[PDB]
RNA sequence: AACGAGGAAUUCCUAGUAAGCGCAAGUCAUCAGCUUGCGUUGAUUACGUCCCUGCCCUUCACAC
């Protein structure tokens, strides 16, 4: 429910967070199951608005 | 604009009553009120003693 | 459904009766020559007629409206309507 | 005041208009258009009322130097309005234009 | 050559009441009026006469002055605008009582009688004319908003607020609307009494203003604004 | 192409007037106004100002207080009538309200040639406020379409009732002028002024 | 105090 | 100019003030864009709200 | 025996008994034509069935409605319910069932109360 | 003389509910300064929220 309230403008902030967490491999495997569940839930909920955006930089981060 | 004066009774006391023009009317109102009290109080006391 | 019987007249009038009571319900007048075939789909929605004038009309049985009108080259003689596939074959005069 | 009653129902009053402080001698509906109502006063101004909006006149024809007691609407020319005063002048106005000055 | 009105006889302007809501009006709301009664007879508490008593109720004697309410209710009704039938007064007692003052009334000039009326006013909830034809002072059900005119502009007197020209402010303001002013009759305190009703607050002069002078000053401008003379 | 469903003229032993037969042709309010051409101008209010199902008379005896949003399905004329009956003295008296509504629709047809139902719908659309305030100070908030329809009906009926409480005007005629001014959008109508006040107070404290 | 979701936004 | 936005979801456990429901709307003009708003009356999914401003983002109102 | 069917309509205490028999569109309520039913304002309510399925069908039947109990409004609702149910019942018994289906569909399309009793039975909460 | 719908504060209320109308009965307790039944006309607003105020409860797979 907490992630559901989030406006989209913070989701881009949230995705930018996971990107930065990926560099630090220690954190990634320490909290891998949690990062996965939140990440995939953010994408499913507001999928429609995510794809519509044409920002290339967002595309690389998802890459 | 037309202007009218307020009507009021100096040293008004709500516990005290509206001044009545007719003294006989005021006095009999006093007597009726006393009668109603004493009938109720006597009527109340009679019942309790009977009980 | 076995409730409506259609009769095609030689003067171009299509009449609809009710089988259980035999009481006339509706009457379609499009062809000016003899009607030589009538059929109603399985859904009892779309009706098709053909007559010696060579014209095929498409009626909507439920709303009683003329959906469309088609003219062929030659007079039409007989019609078979395949309800499963919604194809019907006309034996034209040519 | 100009009062509009429902004919054959004298009890009901539909619209009441305070046209002018002076007497209102002539009150005629427009033949072509149903909504617009005309009024003539000894104020010498023939206000053009509207039944929907009663608070202000749609147009206020003026220019007559004497009592106006005659108003006429010309058939087939709904824009045009004809008024007559005791000046001896029959003034013709056009409602399509700005008005307030006889044609 | 515009004609004259048919009748030029002077006609008294209609008395404006809370029931009529469309007409343009100036409303002055004497908020935070200190009008309170207590039995000794019942007497309107005074900052000076009853100082020991009010201490017993524990209320600070600074905020126990109905004289300011008297003075404001003197100047307002006595201004020409009232005589022109364009001014109506409401009073919001600190305890929370909302009193409407019919424009017709003529309050006594000496303070002592005025105390007599208010104690009568609070208890009987109404005062009637000497000729007994209309109710000059009446208590009404809160909130003030419902009684106020439908389309109306609301402001307050804030010393901190920007100074404005009252005559300028009224002119720029729309026509079919009406203007309310919430003046804080209380001596000293935070200017938030009418904040929940009002939308903006304005100032009248860089120097401090008492309630009475503030009302008269605001009244004066409206009279020049509306050509009341 | 002709389709014929009636081969005999229909003459009933019981005499039936002609107007009720012209009603046989099409369903009309009080047998005088058609629902065919009315449409809600504002897209949002659609699905919450119900005019599609045509009714002869406002009385229906439906069950519109059982579920949360059943009220939307009520015909708008019936909701206006039900809101007409208030202030206790009128309570329980629906037939009198239906009479007032019949009279008001007639008056509206008179003063304005338009189909009166269109005027009613236009008033309900125009007058319904689009943003409101909530006490925290006040903070601006949006307004649901149903609550907008509710305020529209309530404001119109209250304004009309207060207009003719102690005036020579009757409820019918004052309601007529209220609905007409609201449909025009003019500032004269009580409802439009109240709506503008609400929206502007919201605007100040956004 | 702040609720879930709202704390995450400030974070 | 006033925009029309259809609610797509009525957020829950938002801790909003009583009678104020926090909802997520998508604009009719641009179906992709979404914004979170506060609604005062009874609201359900798929109904249309008239947004005066499309810029502000809803905040919990206590 | 002439074909005839009987139906009841009920609303609050009001009860209406309708006999529909082969006839000539002679329809009466309490021994008087429908046009005199009162109150006038709600008369079209009683006309709701007649106008919906078309007066042509009634041209071959006569309807006698006898109503007792309740007030004006409940009486009207009882009348309309009785008329609708009687018409459908007769069309079932002595006319094709296709017309029966058409009649039921039209009525349940307009207002289901014409066919099913509207009983606001108490519900505790 | 009193009065023209009733101030502050406070209480109750969600569908055949609020409210209006009359007609009966007086059923071993209560009631006629009235009580209880009966039918008639019959709405608006909410039917969500734990934000405030109170009360309460908790700390045999799969998946979590």
């Amino acid at each position: 429910d907490a992630l559901m309230v989030m406006p989209f403008s913070y989701v881009l902030k949230f995705l930018k967070f996971i990107d930065t967490v990926m560099q630090n491999k220690t954190l990634l495997h320490s909290h891998l199951p949690l990062i996965c569940k939140n990440l995939f839930f953010i994408i499913k909920f507001n999928h429609k608005e995510l794809v519509s955006q044409k920002n290339e930089e967002l595309k690389l981060q998802i890459n | 604009i037309p202007t009218h004066a307020p009507k009021y009774e100096e040293n008004f006391n709500p516990d005290k009553k509206s001044y009545d023009p007719d003294r006989t009317r005021s006095e009999i109102n006093k007597m009726k009120a006393q009668l109603k009290k004493e009938r109720k109080f006597t009527m109340k006391e009679i019942r309790k003693d009977a009980k | 459904c076995g409730n409506f019987g259609f009769i095609g007249s030689s003067n171009g009038s299509i009449t609809i009766y009710n089988m259980q009571s035999g009481i006339l319900r509706k009457k379609y007048k499009l062809h000016k020559r003899a009607v030589t075939g009538i059929s109603l789909d399985g859904m009892n929605r779309k009706m098709v007629s053909c007559g010696l004038d060579g014209i095929v009309g498409f009626y909507d049985f439920n709303k009683s409206t003329l959906l469309g009108k088609l003219k062929l080259d030659a007079p039409i003689t007989a019609m078979v309507y395949h309800r499963s596939s919604d194809l019907f074959a006309l034996a034209l005069d040519d | 005041l100009v009062s509009v009653y429902d004919s054959y129902n004298p009890r009901t009053i539909l619209l009441s208009i305070n046209a002018s402080t002076h007497p209102t001698h002539v009150t005629k509906f427009h033949t072509q258009d149903n909504k617009i109502l005309a009024t003539a006063s000894d104020d010498r101004v023939t206000r053009l009322w509207d039944i929907s909006n009663a608070y202000e006149p749609q147009l206020e024809l003026t220019g007559a130097t004497d009592y106006v007691r005659t108003l006429s609407f010309i058939p087939a020319a709904p824009h045009l309005v004809a008024t007559g005063s005791y000046d001896g002048l029959i003034r013709l106005y056009d409602t399509r234009s700005s008005g307030s000055t006889p044609i | 050559q515009k004609a004259l009105p048919a009748s030029l006889v002077p006609q008294a302007p209609p008395v404006l009441t809370s029931k009529d809501k469309i007409t343009k009006r100036m409303i002055v709301v004497l908020a935070m009026a200190s009008l309170e009664t207590h039995k000794i007879k019942y007497v309107l508490l005074n900052c000076d006469d009853h100082q020991g008593l009010l201490k017993k109720m524990g209320r600070d004697i600074s905020e126990a002055r109905p004289d300011i309410t008297h003075q404001c209710l003197l100047t307002l009704l006595d201004s020409p605008i009232n005589k022109a039938g364009k001014l109506q007064v409401y009073i919001q007692t600190s305890r929370g009582i909302l009193i409407e003052v019919n424009p017709t009334v003529r309050i006594p000039r000496t303070f002592k009688r005025f105390s007599g009326l208010m104690v009568q006013l609070l208890h009987k909830l109404s005062i009637r004319s000497v000729n007994s034809e209309e109710k000059l002072l009446k208590v009404i059900k809160n909130p003030i908003t419902d009684h106020l005119p439908t389309k109306c502009r609301k402001v307050t007197l804030s010393f901190d607020a920007p100074v404005i020209r009252v005559q300028d402010y009224i002119e720029k303001l729309d026509d079919d609307e009406s203007i309310c002013v919430f003046v804080g009759a209380m001596a000293r305190g935070k200017d938030n009494f009418a904040d929940e009703y009002v939308d903006e607050k304005v100032g009248l002069s860089n120097y401090p203003l008492s309630a009475s002078v503030a009302c008269s000053k605001f009244c004066h401008g409206a009279e020049d604004a509306w050509n009341i003379l | 192409f002709e389709v014929v469903e009636e081969f005999t003229p229909v003459v009933l032993a019981t005499p039936i007037p002609e107007e009720v037969q012209q009603a046989q042709t099409e369903i009309k309010l009080f047998n005088k106004w058609s629902f065919e051409e009315v449409e809600v101008k504002d897209a949002s209010l659609v699905d919450y100002v119900q005019v599609r199902q045509p009714i002869f008379v406002a009385h229906t005896a439906g069950r519109y207080a059982n579920k949360r949003f059943r009220k939307a399905q009520c015909p708008i004329i019936e909701r206006l009538t039900n809101s007409l009956m208030m202030n206790g003295r009128n309570n329980g008296k629906k037939l009198k309200a239906v009479r007032i509504i019949k009279h008001t629709l007639d008056i509206i047809n008179v003063l304005t040639d338009q189909n009166p139902i269109q005027v009613v719908v236009d008033a309900i659309t125009n007058t319904g406020p689009r943003e409101d305030t909530t006490r925290v100070r006040r903070q601006a908030v949006d307004v649901s379409p149903l609550r907008r329809v509710n305020q529209a009906i309530a404001l119109l009926t209250i304004g009309a009732r207060e207009a003719a409480f102690r005036n020579i005007k009757t409820i019918a005629e004052t309601l007529a002028e209220e609905l007409i001014n609201a449909a025009k959008g003019s500032s004269t109508s009580y409802a439009i002024k109240k709506k503008d006040e609400l929206e502007r107070v919201a605007k100040s404290n956004r | 105090s702040l609720k879930a979701g709202e704390r995450l936004m400030e974070a | 100019p006033v925009t029309l936005a259809k609610v797509i979801k009525v957020l829950g456990r938002t801790g909003s003030r009583g009678g104020v429901t926090q909802v997520r709307v998508e604009f009719l003009e641009d179906t992709s864009r979404t914004i979170v708003r506060n609604v005062k009356g009874p609201v359900r999914e798929n109904d249309i709200l008239v947004l005066m401003e499309s810029e502000r983002e809803a905040r919990r109102l206590r | 025996a002439v074909p005839s069917v009987q139906t009841f309509g009920k609303k609050k205490s009001a009860t209406a008994v309708a006999h529909v028999k082969a006839g000539k569109g002679l329809i009466k309520v309490n021994g008087s034509p429908i046009t005199l039913v009162e109150p006038e304002i709600l008369r079209f309510k009683v006309y709701e069935p007649l106008l919906l399925v078309g007066l042509d069908k009634f041209s071959n039947i006569d309807i006698r409605v006898r109503v007792t109990g309740g007030g004006h409004v409940s009486q009207v609702y009882a009348i309309r319910q009785a008329i609708a149910k009687g018409l459908v019942a007769y069309h079932q018994k002595y006319v094709d069932e296709q017309s029966k289906n058409e009649l039921k569909k039209a009525f349940t399309s307009y207002d289901r109360t014409l066919l099913i009793a509207d009983s606001r039975r108490p519900e505790p909460k």
